[PDB]
RNA sequence: CCCCGAGAGGGGGUUUUUUUUUUUUUUUUUU
């Protein structure tokens, strides 16, 4: 869980991001509120403009299942009330996989919401709470269950996990389960016991996030 | 979505080059420091021109040649523009008049002009060959992404390894990097650009009819340079004193012996940039040299 | 390497011109009366050029109309049928032609006083039926003619022009044999005036050549500038004529 | 290959096989389409072919485009899972069919709308171990039991027949013709064909107003 | 007609700064001044065309400073004159006891651009900074102008080294030059260098009669080991710079 | 600033969706 990220490294967007978990690395950059396109007008709430760039190639489909499960949980996250008939464009250029992008997207999803959500802090867009995301993957021979696990040890693994966490009070309470997305074979059993080990580690990180968060952030205020 | 200019910020920039002054302190001539950074893997190298930041990719996989062109392998160069830049781009705005240009400036800077040895990526004649690809990212647009990316393009495919491959027959035997080292790629010339910006400090009929000449160029405009300016100019050289190519679309009608100036101004910026990238390129290859005998020597 | 005498020591090429000269330039104009405010029809060699001007009117979408200036667009249809070998596929959508159209607006936005036909549009379309070599130079032409017809105000003529570069030799208004044999230069010459609207360099050219290589283009330019304003005045005082 | 779609490797080569008067009945099912206003499912099964098509009509729903004193009516067919036809083809039948309802529906009670007719050729089998000119009257037939399933006010019950390339559409107890097609076939052959083509018209208004009312 | 408008009585400028010189040739600011240096050439007795010019000091430093001198002929032939076309159609001069067909015209091989004695003569010069045991520490490559000191025969040049006779600042630096060839040809052959042969019969021609009458064996003298180790030395230095400057249109 | 009444009335100054990428002719050195 030894995470790294910067914040405000963009001149020409509203807020921005860098998140980097192992060799996956993402920048996210977040402009709103402002004017909307008409189809995308939303009478009430915020419209959400969600982008997602892979490392190699152009966009295809699969870019288009990152930013539906980032929009999952992204959306509930924003307090969308306070700006009716506004936009909000979200985007994520995937810098580096980590993992093999033939076979797996888990790392660079969780990568996308974690920077995604530091990208919407730095921007000063209204939200309801905190959030934190973490892959997670099991092992056929090991019956292990990794947190934050490498490219390598993904090749070798029975199911990959993405797990976010809607955290209040300090980041102490966890308010939902934004976003979990099991793939492969596992049981009952297997699925509480990675969520209560997932949920520790979720806590962990937003901890950290709490921490970069501040001190980026504070010298830009004042006293 | 439009970028509103005041009148106020026209008159003040335009007359402020009527005064040999640009509001980022550089001189008419004076090209951005270009930094070169490059990543773990190669091909993975990051441009940034004060605040432009582009990064480019290169990446490669097997593929068989197209039909007429059974010697040739195969090299795409991808320049999608992102509202990451800022939020006056679509996002896959690629018929753009901007867009197609750059796009247009780059593929006749490195493709066309053959600056990959397209001959070295076959593998098997008319059956497998090698597909460089050259992804370019706009992260942050502060003017000069023509020349941003035409150094990110070049810097990637002079850093860029491709990993041996055995052919025997029709099986393919793809060495990975650790049982053997990768191949670095063939470049016949280095094509570098620099782009020009022209501004009328009077009217168009003294442009037309004018006798003594008076409008402005300055070298790698800002974005507020750029936004503000009447014509464009993008030439690209090597090191060898050679025009690879020199694209002037329309805009604002400039002296033909000032456009030579330029071509020769832009001579000595693409030397010490030639330069610079041959040295970054040397130093990362010392560097990961280095770390490879202390990981030797301990293990 | 070719086998061909692309500049024999006679000083001849293969077509027969010499170095300097251009080629049959046969403007027309108000070909299209019925389909177009402005129209020319273009033979510059065996290049022959449709060119139709649409405007100044309404626009078809008020989300697209400036108060300030006219919207000026450009439409270069290379037929199928243009070049030897029919293209099986439709270039309309192709980034070269993208290009071409947006560096055909580029030139005269600059040219064309769009500052006084506001809340307007410009339709500029073109068909290239036949094409062999410079057809960069001879779509310049086409325009500026074809908006001169228009009634159109603009500041100047643009003439189109390209010069080829064989070894040391510079060649006038080449056609697609020499393209296919040596970098050439596009250029777009403002009126009589040294002042370049469109300078146009695809292939590698040496630095000490390219100034050499545009003065012969200019000069050369120039003369298709004297053409087209030769061609334009004697239609118009025939008109004068009968009319008056 | 598509960014928008998953067609699978590029080396990889579709599989191809190798070599080692009749009377027409058909069936009708309305209404069966929750998504839209009005649909039709025609099977037809004669000889060595048999079709399966079913029609989806959209409106009257809001047009963006322009002002209407009447409504405006489009037509698009669409392939369906194996058979498949030119895309210029399925265009010209559409035509064909916009021209023929722009004669039926009573478009003055329905201004500025729009009535988007889907027609999907869903499955097409060709058993015989320009094929378009027989599916064109189960065509009409689906289009006709959908704006009538929609509530779309028809002047009369549309209908049509083929007889050797040759389809007619008829209306008014056959006394008029809507529409007229002709490809192939003999010369001098049109007193022929469209008193056989009457016929079908005849059986298919039949089936489809014993659909309409007791379905 | 490619050829020098002078003819044979042409000559390096006296000043490398002279203003109608420079005039012409404004490539000559680049041009280095060897002509202090001590240039000899070893080559056949009936040798007229000269290729390669040697010399030999010792640096204050306790290094040895050795140059070869090549004849620079680029500076006469010139891409796309058709006496570079010949001279490309020709590839080579071929030598027989004969006759000799140049590859270039007599006026520019033979004299020229030859590295003829006691004249000023342009040359391609490379210059090694190398300790005692003969292991370069740099190389520089440098057009310049030279003059040769004394163009001596495989037999004249052998003599002279061995008669002790002459303390000459020349022929000191004549028997360093030996000193480290043997030094280099001993490395190579500890590198792996091959060693083969075939010393081919020379025609001996009586001064009398036209027709051929003898026989003889051409014998290997110290002086050629000399020259060919220095020669290799030059080719393979040449070799790495080209090739470091133009990694993918190397000769 | 603009149009209609002879005197502080009246009328106008112009907003929002549709459809993917190629591209021309017997080693080595001096001779």
């Amino acid at each position: 869980m030894s995470v790294q990220a910067e914040i405000g490294i963009l001149d020409h967007v509203d807020g921005s991001s860098e998140f980097v978990s192992q060799d996956t690395k993402v920048i996210c950059s977040v402009t709103g509120p402002i004017e909307p396109k008409a189809r995308q007008e939303l009478p009430t709430q915020l419209a959400l403009e969600i982008i997602v760039r892979p490392a190699k190639g152009v966009a295809t489909t699969r870019e288009k299942v990152l930013e539906d499960k980032l929009r999952a949980v992204l959306t509930p996250l924003i307090t969308r009330h306070c700006y009716p008939r506004q936009l909000c464009q979200i985007t994520c250029q995937i810098l580096e996989s980590g993992e093999d992008e033939a076979e797996f997207s888990l790392r660079e999803l969780s990568c996308c919401i974690n920077a995604a959500f530091l990208a919407l802090v730095d921007a000063g867009i209204a939200l309801n709470s905190m959030c934190a995301s973490i892959p997670i993957a099991i092992i056929k021979d090991t019956s292990d269950i990794i947190v934050d696990p490498t490219a390598e040890q993904l090749k070798i693994s029975l199911s990959v996990h993405t797990l976010a966490l809607e955290f209040v009070n300090g980041g102490k309470v966890v308010k939902n389960v934004l976003l979990l997305d099991s793939n492969g074979d596992f049981n009952e059993d297997q699925l509480f016991s990675l969520l209560e080990l997932g949920e520790q580690k979720c806590q962990e990180l937003v901890t950290n996030i709490r921490r970069i968060i501040q001190d980026n952030i504070s010298p830009r205020l004042v006293v | 979505k439009d970028i509103e200019i005041s009148a106020s910020e026209s008159k003040f920039i335009l007359e402020a080059l009527r005064q040999n002054y640009r509001l980022d302190g550089r001189s008419f001539d004076q090209f951005r420091d270009v930094e070169i950074t490059f990543g773990k893997e190669f091909g993975d190298v990051s441009v940034k021109m004060g605040n432009t930041k582009v990064h480019c990719r290169i990446s490669c996989q097997i593929a068989q040649p197209y039909e007429d062109r059974p010697f040739e392998g195969l090299f795409v160069i991808s320049t999608e523009i992102s509202p990451m830049a800022g939020s006056q781009f679509e996002n896959g705005n690629i018929t753009g008049e901007d867009e197609v240009l750059c796009s247009r400036i780059i593929e006749k800077s490195v493709r066309r002009s053959g600056a990959l040895d397209v001959e070295g990526l076959c593998i098997v004649a008319g059956s497998k060959c090698w597909a460089v690809r050259a992804d370019v990212h706009f992260l942050d647009c502060d003017g000069g992404f023509i020349d941003a990316s035409c150094i990110a393009v070049m810097a990637g495919l002079m850093h860029f390894k491709k990993p041996d491959i055995t052919v025997h027959g029709e099986q393919i035997i793809v060495h990975p990097v650790n049982e053997r080292e990768p191949v670095p790629l063939g470049i016949l010339h280095i094509p570098i650009c620099v782009t020009f910006s022209f501004f009328n400090p009077q009217d168009t009929e003294e442009n037309i009819k004018g006798e003594t000449n008076s409008e402005i160029s300055i070298i790698d405009a800002t974005l507020k340079e750029e936004l503000l300016r009447d014509g464009v100019l993008t030439v690209t050289l090597n090191k060898n004193r050679e025009v690879v190519q020199v694209s002037k679309a329309g805009g604002l009608p400039m002296d033909a012996l000032t456009l030579m100036k330029c071509c020769h101004e832009a001579y000595s910026i693409i030397e010490k940039i030639t330069d610079q990238i041959l040295q970054l390129l040397k130093e990362d290859s010392e560097k990961r040299n280095k770390y490879a005998a202390m990981l030797t020597s301990e293990n | 390497m070719s086998r061909l005498e692309i500049y024999s020591p006679e000083g001849l090429r293969l077509d027969g011109r010499r170095w300097n000269e251009l080629r049959r330039f046969e403007s027309s104009i108000n070909t299209h009366p019925h389909a177009a405010d402005g129209s020319s029809y273009m033979e510059q060699g065996n290049n022959k050029i449709i060119t139709l001007v649409k405007g100044p009117k309404e626009p078809r979408l008020k989300s697209q109309m400036d108060t300030s200036k006219a919207l000026l667009n450009v439409s270069v249809n290379i037929t199928k049928f243009s070049k030897f070998e029919r293209s099986k596929s439709s270039h309309k959508n192709e980034r070269r032609v993208l290009e071409i159209q947006t560096s055909l607006v580029r030139m005269f936005e600059k040219n064309v006083m769009l500052n006084i036909y506001p809340r307007t549009v410009i339709d500029i379309e073109i068909h290239v039926l036949e094409q062999d070599g410079g057809i960069m130079g001879s779509l310049i032409n086409g325009i500026t003619l074809a908006l001169i017809d228009a009634g159109i105000s603009m500041f100047d003529y643009i003439s189109g022009i390209s010069v080829g570069l064989y070894d040391t030799t510079p060649l006038l208004d080449t056609n697609s044999l020499e393209e296919n044999a040596m970098s050439t230069v596009t250029l777009g010459v403002v009126g009589k005036s040294e002042k370049l609207s469109l300078l146009l360099v695809e292939d590698k050219i040496p630095l000490d050549r390219l100034e050499n290589v545009l003065a012969i283009g200019i000069a050369g330019a120039h003369r298709v500038r004297d053409l087209m304003d030769e061609e334009l005045r004697k239609h118009a005082q025939k008109r004068v004529s009968n009319a008056s | 290959q598509d960014r928008r779609r998953l067609l699978g490797p590029a080396a990889a080569k579709p599989m191809a096989f190798s070599n080692t008067e009749s009377e027409q009945e058909l069936s009708l099912h309305t209404g069966f389409i929750e998504n839209c206003n009005g649909s039709a499912l025609v099977e037809a099964r004669s000889l060595g072919h048999q079709t399966s098509l079913i029609s989806a009509v959209y409106g009257p729903r809001s047009i963006r485009g322009s002002f209407t004193s009447q409504g405006t009516i489009s037509i698009q067919l669409k392939n369906g899972l194996l058979e498949k036809y030119n895309t210029n083809e399925l265009k010209e039948v559409s035509s064909f069919l916009m021209g023929i309802f722009n004669s039926v529906v009573n478009l003055s009670r329905y201004p500025k709308s729009g009535i988007d007719i889907f027609v999907y050729l869903t499955y097409d089998k060709d058993l015989t171990n320009s094929q378009i000119s027989s599916l064109i009257p189960h065509c009409i037939t689906s289009i006709t039991l959908a704006l009538a399933d929609a509530g779309i006010e028809l002047v009369d019950m549309a209908g049509a027949g083929e007889a050797n390339g040759t389809v007619v559409s008829f209306i008014k107890n056959g006394e008029e013709i809507v529409g007229f097609w002709k490809d192939d076939g003999d010369d001098e052959d049109l007193l022929e064909c469209l008193d056989r083509c009457k016929e079908q018209y005849n059986r298919y208004r039949d089936l489809m107003i014993s659909c309409l009312m007791n379905q | 007609e490619c050829l020098p408008a002078e003819g044979h009585d042409w000559k390096a400028p006296t000043k490398l700064d002279d203003p109608e010189a420079v005039s012409k040739d404004p490539l000559l600011t680049k041009r280095k001044d060897l002509r202090d240096k001590l240039i000899c050439s070893i080559d056949p007795p009936g040798c007229v065309d000269i290729n390669d010019a040697l010399h030999a000091k010792k640096l204050p430093n306790g290094n040895w400073e050795v140059g070869v001198h090549i004849a620079d002929v680029t500076h006469f032939v010139k891409p796309g004159t058709a006496l570079d076309a010949e001279g490309a159609a020709r590839g080579t001069s071929v030598y027989l006891v004969d006759k000799r067909i140049d590859m270039l015209p007599m006026l520019l091989g033979t004299d020229l651009c030859s590295l003829k004695p006691y004249v000023d003569r342009f040359a391609f010069s490379v210059i090694w900074e190398l300790d005692d045991s003969a292991n370069i520490v740099n190389v520089n490559f440098m057009k310049s102008v030279i003059r040769s000191r004394e163009a001596f025969s495989y037999e004249q040049a052998q003599l002279r080294i061995d008669d002790k006779t002459q303390n000459d600042e020349l022929t000191m630096g004549m028997r360093a030059l030996l000193k480290l060839s043997v030094k280099l040809k001993q490395k190579r052959l500890e590198a792996g260098a091959l060693n083969l042969a075939s010393p081919e019969v020379k025609v001996h021609m009586d001064s009398e009669t036209s027709d051929p009458n003898e026989v003889e064996i051409k014998k290997l003298l110290a002086t050629n080991s000399l020259v060919e180790e220095f020669m290799l030395l030059a080719n393979i230095s040449v070799a790495r710079k080209i090739y470091d400057a133009f990694p993918q249109t190397a000769m």
